[PDB]
DNA sequence: TCTCCAGGCACGTGTCAGATATATACATCCTGTGCA
DNA sequence: TGCACAGGATGTATATATCTGACACGTGCCTGGAGAC
C-alpha cells in the first residue's frame, strides 16, 4: 500500500525570474519557477525548484495545460489540454481532458504488485531520479 | 450601533482550531468574560495606582495587578507573553 | 370540447349523491384539463370562488400553476413555496374569516406538497376546507405514512382523488384508499379482508371506476415499442459477479451490473516509488526536489 | 399614515408573492504568448524576418 | 524472436485530413531556436480557418519549404505535409530557389475530412 | 545514498556530482524570456550562451512519462451497457434526433455525464437535489430549443406529468424496480402532442441479477392485469 | 485638536448534514404439521 | 406425547430519490483609530 503526495491542476501562469550572473560558472541561469495552478474548487500557487522545472519543461507544458506532478519522484505527467478553451483549432492530435476534482494538493493510497527481481534491477541501474 | 469582540476570539479559535463551530451564547459567555476579566484588572491597577499617590497608570501596574489576581504559573505564563508582546511593540526604531 | 365533459357530469352527479369521486385513468390524456372544466362547472353551478386546497407532487407544481394561469385566468393564484418568511407572509395573506365564500380573495386556488403537508400539520390543523384534491396519490399506500395521518384530520369532507395507477394490490392499498374515500363506512380492515376471488373484486369497486383506455383515440401519440436489448457480462464485470456469487448483497450486485467503477474507481497507473522525501504529515507554497534513497552506505 | 403603511407593506408583500410564483455559446480561443521570441511572417506578397 | 516476427497486429486509427491553400504563415521561434511556434492560415474556396502549429508541424513546414500559395496536405495523425502545388503563381519571386512546382487548382469544398486507416 | 556522518566536503561533492551545472543545462533548455533578457538587456552574445537541448526526444507524446491517467474509452469499454448504448447514441446522433434516459442512481449519471462531455454533446440534468426554480426553466429550455440532444432524468422527478412531447426515444438504463413506477415513466413521455414514432429501449444485461427480479416484475404486471 | 480613510460591522446568498422512501432478494425466526 | 422438518412471515441492507435545514462567504459604510502638531 503506497501513498502518493500528489500536486495536479490546470497550469495558468508559467514565469521564471532570473540569476544576477547567468555567466558565473555555478548555479543554473535561472533561480525559481512561478506556477499556477487551478483545479475544480480550487487555486494554488507554487514557486517551483529549477530541478522541478527540467522536468516540467521536458515535458513541454505551456499555459492551458492540465498537469500531474508526483512529489515522491518528482516525475511530471502532461495529461493534456484543457476543454474549457477551443477544440477545433489544433494540429497535433491531442487529448482533450476536464479540470481535476478536489484540491491542488493530495495525498492518496495505491494498492502495488511488484516482485523482489523488481527492486533489484530498480537498484541496480537507478533510473526515476532528477540527477544527471 | 453595538460592540463585539466576535471576529477576535474567532480569529483566536481558527489558530488553533480550524474546523469547529460556534454557538451565540458562547460568544455571550466568552465576551462576559472577557469583560469581567478586564473589569477586575483595570480597578485592581487604578486602586493600586491610588495607593502610591501616582496619577499615571503604565505597564508595571498592571503587571502588579496580574501577579495578584492571577495564579502563579498562570501569573508568570501572562507576565511572560506581556513582557515579549511589549518589548516587541516598544522595539519601533 | 372532448370526451372528459361526460366524465365530469358523471363526477359531478356522483358529489350530487353525496359521495367521494374516483379517478384512476393513467396520464397522457390530460386530467389536469378536466380538472379545471370541473372547478369551472362547479363553479357556474353554485357560484363559488372560494378556496380550494389541492395536493400536488412538487415536480409538476410548476407545470399546474402554469396550466391554470394559461388556461383560464380569471380566478386568483396564492402559491406556497420558499423561505420562512415567505411561508410567514402567505400565512398573513390566507388569513380568511366567517367561512363559506368570498369574492374579493386572494385564496382562490392554493398549492402544496406531502413533504410540508407533513411538516406544517399544526398551522393547517385548523380551517375547514370544502374541496381537497390528491393529485397523483401514488404514494399515499403505506398505512403507517403520517402524510396520510394529517390528511386523515382535515375537516374538508371531501376525498376527490386523482392517480394513474392504483393497482400495486398490496391487501391494504385498496383497504387505505377505501378508507379514505368514505371514512366512516369502512374502518375495520379485518371484516374487509374476511369478506370467485376475482369476479367479485371486480364488482367490488364498479359503481366507483369509469373504464377508460388510452387505445380509442387517434394514435398519433406514437404508438410506443418495445425494443429489449440484451447484453453480456464484461470480464472485469464477471469477475465483481462471481465475488458477489461467492460472498452469497443485492445493490451491490445492481452496482456491479451496471457499471464496475461504483465499487472501486481506477486510478493512476505509477511505478512504485522506492524513495524517501519530504512528505507531510497532515501566498504560495514551496517545493523542493529531495527524493532519496532508503538504502544508504 | 397607518393606512399608507398597510398599502406600501401589502404592495411589497404581493410584489414578493409574484416573484415567488413566477421566478420560484462558442469556447473562447487559447492565449498565445510570445514574448522575446524571434518573427518569421510568410504572407501572400512579401515575405519578412523580425529579429533581436 | 524470431518467434514473434511471425504475428500481425493490424491496427485501426482514426484520422483528419486537411487540405488547402496556405495563406498566410506566423512562426515564432526563441533565439537560440529551440522552441518554436506559431499560427497557420489555410483557405479552401470556401472556408478559412488558422490553426495552431507544434514543433513537429513547424519542421514539417520548414522541410519542402512552404511559400504562401502552395496547396498542401495535412494528415493529423500521421504527421505528414504534402506540397501538391501552387495556384496562385506569383510573378515577383527571389532568385534563389526553384520554385518550379506544378500549377494546381484550389480545392473546393470540405477543408476537413475524417477517415479510417489500418 | 552515501552519507559521511560529520563532514561537509562530501556533501558538497555528491550535490556537484548529482546535480552538475554543465550536464543538466545540456539536458535542458533556457527560457524564451531569459534567453531574451540575457541577450538584449545583459549584452550576452549567442555564441556565449551554455549548451542546450540535448535531450533526446521521445517517440510520441505517450513515451515520454511513465504515469498512465485513467482512461476514457477503457470508461466505456468495461461496462457492456454503456458500450452498446455508445453505439446506438453514434446512429442516434447521425440521424438527429431528441433522447431521454432514465436512471436509478446518483453516480450512475454522475459518470454519464462524464461520458457526454468525453463525447460533447448538449445535455442537461434534472435530480432530487435540483432545486424548485430549475424544474421551471430547464423544461423550457427543453420544450423551446432544439439544439439540446440528452436529458438525464431520474425516475419520480421527471416521469410524473412533465410535457415531454418533444421527445419519443426513452432509454431505460437500469429502471426495473416496480412495474407500476415504470409504467408511470413514460406516461410523461408517451403522451399527446407528438408528432412521430414513439420507439422505448429496455438495455438489459443478461444471465444476472437483472433476471433475478425480472421475472417477478412480470409476475406482478400479469397479477396486476388480471385483477 | 485637525484630518482621513479603511475595519468591522450589517445584510444578502450557496453547501454539505439529517429524514422518509423505494425494494427485492436473502437469511433467519416462528409456527404448523406429520411421524415415531 | 414429544420432536424434527418445511413453509411462511418478517427483518434488513445498502444505494437510491426527494428534499429540506442550518451553516459559511461576497458586497456597502461610516466612524473611530491613527498620523501630525
Amino acid at each position: 500500500k503506497e501513498t502518493k503526495e500528489v500536486y495536479e491542476g490546470e497550469v495558468t501562469e508559467l514565469t521564471p525570474e532570473d540569476a544576477e550572473n547567468p555567466l558565473g560558472g555555478y548555479g543554473k541561469t535561472i533561480s525559481h519557477v512561478i506556477v499556477g495552478l487551478k483545479s475544480a474548487k480550487g487555486t494554488k500557487t507554487l514557486r517551483l525548484d529549477p530541478t522541478i522545472y527540467e522536468s516540467i519543461q521536458r515535458e513541454k507544458v505551456s499555459i492551458g495545460d492540465v498537469i500531474y506532478i508526483e512529489a515522491n519522484t518528482g516525475a511530471v505527467k502532461r495529461v493534456g489540454r484543457s476543454d474549457a478553451y477551443a477544440t477545433e483549432f489544433d494540429l497535433e492530435t491531442e487529448e482533450y481532458v476536464p479540470l481535476p476534482k478536489g484540491e491542488v494538493h493530495k495525498k492518496k493510497e495505491i494498492v502495488q504488485d511488484v516482485t523482489l527481481h523488481d527492486l533489484d534491477v530498480a537498484n541496480a541501474r537507478p533510473q526515476g531520479g532528477q540527477d544527471v | 450601533r453595538k460592540e463585539t469582540y466576535s471576529s477576535y476570539i474567532y480569529k483566536v479559535l481558527k489558530q488553533t482550531h480550524p474546523d469547529t463551530g460556534i454557538s451565540q451564547k458562547s460568544m455571550s459567555i466568552l465576551n462576559s468574560f472577557v469583560n469581567d476579566i478586564f473589569e477586575r484588572i483595570a480597578t485592581e491597577a487604578s486602586k493600586l495606582a491610588a495607593y502610591n499617590k501616582k496619577s499615571t497608570i503604565s505597564a508595571r501596574e498592571i503587571q502588579t495587578a496580574v501577579r495578584l489576581i492571577l495564579p502563579g504559573e498562570l501569573a508568570k505564563h501572562a507576565v511572560s507573553e506581556g513582557t515579549r508582546a511589549v518589548t516587541k511593540y516598544s522595539s519601533s526604531t | 370540447k372532448e370526451y372528459q365533459l361526460k366524465g365530469l357530469n358523471w363526477l359531478a352527479n356522483l358529489y350530487d349523491q353525496g359521495i367521494n369521486g374516483i379517478l384512476a385513468d393513467e396520464m397522457g390524456l390530460g386530467k389536469t384539463v378536466q380538472s379545471i372544466s370541473v372547478l369551472a362547472h362547479l363553479a357556474e353551478n353554485h357560484n363559488i370562488w372560494g378556496p380550494f386546497l389541492v395536493v400536488t407532487p412538487a415536480s409538476t407544481l410548476h407545470n399546474w400553476v402554469n396550466e391554470i394561469s394559461k388556461f383560464l385566468p380569471q380566478f386568483k393564484i396564492l402559491p406556497y413555496w420558499g423561505n420562512a418568511n415567505d411561508r410567514k407572509v402567505l400565512r398573513k395573506f390566507w388569513d380568511r374569516k366567517n367561512l363559506r365564500y368570498n369574492k374579493n380573495a386572494p385564496f382562490h386556488v392554493m398549492v402544496t406538497s406531502y413533504q410540508m403537508v407533513v411538516t406544517d400539520a399544526n398551522y393547517l390543523q385548523k380551517m375547514k376546507w370544502q374541496y381537497m384534491i390528491l393529485d397523483e396519490a401514488q404514494a399515499i399506500k403505506s398505512s403507517q405514512s403520517s402524510r396520510w395521518k394529517n390528511l386523515l384530520s382535515f375537516h374538508c369532507r371531501n376525498r376527490l382523488l386523482l392517480t394513474g395507477t392504483p393497482i400495486q394490490n398490496s391487501m391494504q392499498e385498496l383497504w387505505a384508499l377505501l378508507h379514505f374515500i368514505m371514512p366512516s363506512l369502512f374502518d375495520s380492515h379485518d371484516e374487509f379482508n374476511e369478506w370467485q376471488q376475482l369476479r367479485r373484486l371486480h364488482m367490488i369497486l364498479k359503481p366507483f371506476m369509469l373504464r377508460r383506455v388510452k387505445k380509442n383515440v387517434q394514435s398519433e401519440l406514437g404508438d410506443k415499442i418495445e425494443i429489449d436489448v440484451l447484453c453480456d457480462l464484461t470480464q472485469r464485470q464477471a469477475k465483481l459477479y462471481q465475488v458477489l456469487k461467492s460472498q452469497i448483497a443485492v445493490m451491490q450486485f445492481r452496482k456491479v451490473c451496471n457499471h464496475p467503477d461504483l465499487f472501486e474507481r481506477a486510478d493512476v497507473d505509477s511505478p512504485f516509488s522506492f524513495t524517501t522525501f519530504g512528505k507531510t504529515t497532515s501566498k504560495f507554497t514551496d517545493l523542493i526536489y529531495s527524493s532519496r534513497n532508503p538504502i544508504k552506505y | 399614515e397607518k393606512r399608507l403603511e398597510e398599502e406600501k407593506q401589502d404592495t411589497i408583500n404581493k410584489l414578493l408573492k409574484k416573484r415567488a410564483g413566477k421566478s420560484r455559446f462558442v469556447k473562447p480561443r487559447r492565449p498565445y504568448n510570445s514574448e522575446g521570441m524571434t518573427r518569421i511572417l510568410r504572407r501572400y506578397e512579401e515575405d519578412l524576418f523580425c529579429t533581436f | 524472436q524470431a518467434f514473434r516476427k511471425s504475428i500481425g497486429i493490424k491496427i485501426k486509427e482514426e484520422t483528419e485530413l486537411i487540405e488547402g491553400e496556405v495563406v498566410e504563415i506566423q512562426i515564432d521561434r526563441s533565439i537560440t531556436g529551440g522552441h518554436k511556434q506559431g499560427k497557420l492560415t489555410i483557405k479552401t474556396t470556401d472556408m478559412e480557418t488558422i490553426y495552431e502549429l507544434g514543433n513537429k508541424m513547424i519542421d514539417g513546414l520548414t522541410k519542402e519549404k512552404v511559400l504562401a500559395g502552395d496547396v498542401i496536405s495535412i494528415d493529423k495523425a500521421s504527421g505528414k505535409i504534402t506540397k501538391l502545388g501552387r495556384s496562385f503563381a506569383r510573378s515577383r519571386d527571389y532568385d534563389a530557389m526553384g520554385a518550379d512546382t506544378r500549377f494546381v487548382q484550389c480545392p473546393e469544398g470540405e477543408l476537413q475530412k475524417r477517415k479510417t486507416v489500418v | 545514498t552515501i552519507e559521511v556522518l560529520g563532514s561537509s566536503h562530501v556533501t558538497n561533492s555528491i550535490n556537484n556530482e548529482l546535480f552538475d551545472p554543465l550536464i543538466s543545462q545540456a539536458l535542458s533548455d533556457i527560457p524564451a524570456i531569459t534567453q531574451y533578457n540575457m541577450h538584449v538587456k545583459k549584452g550576452i552574445p549567442v555564441e556565449d550562451f551554455p549548451k542546450t537541448g540535448l535531450f533526446p526526444e521521445p517517440l510520441n507524446k505517450n513515451f515520454s512519462s511513465n504515469i498512465s491517467m485513467p482512461s476514457m474509452d477503457r470508461f466505456i469499454t468495461e461496462s457492456a451497457k454503456l458500450r452498446k448504448l455508445d453505439e446506438l447514441l453514434v446512429k442516434l446522433k447521425s440521424e438527429g434526433h431528441r433522447v431521454l434516459i432514465y436512471f436509478q442512481m446518483t453516480k450512475m449519471m454522475d459518470l454519464m455525464e462524464e461520458y457526454l462531455t468525453y463525447r460533447q454533446y448538449n445535455h442537461i440534468r434534472l435530480d432530487g437535489s435540483s432545486k424548485l426554480e430549475d424544474r421551471r426553466d430547464l423544461v423550457h429550455d427543453w420544450q423551446t430549443n432544439p439544439e439540446i440532444f440528452v436529458f438525464l432524468l431520474s425516475t419520480r422527478a421527471g416521469g410524473l406529468g412533465i410535457n415531454l412531447t418533444a421527445a419519443d426515444t426513452v432509454i431505460f438504463y437500469d429502471s426495473d424496480w416496480n412495474p407500476t413506477i415504470d409504467s408511470q415513466a413514460m406516461d410523461r413521455a408517451h403522451r399527446l402532442g407528438q408528432t412521430r414514432q414513439v420507439t422505448v429501449y429496455r438495455l438489459l444485461v443478461r444471465g444476472t441479477i437483472e433476471e433475478r427480479m425480472r421475472d417477478r416484475a412480470k409476475q406482478k404486471e400479469q397479477v396486476q392485469q388480471v385483477v
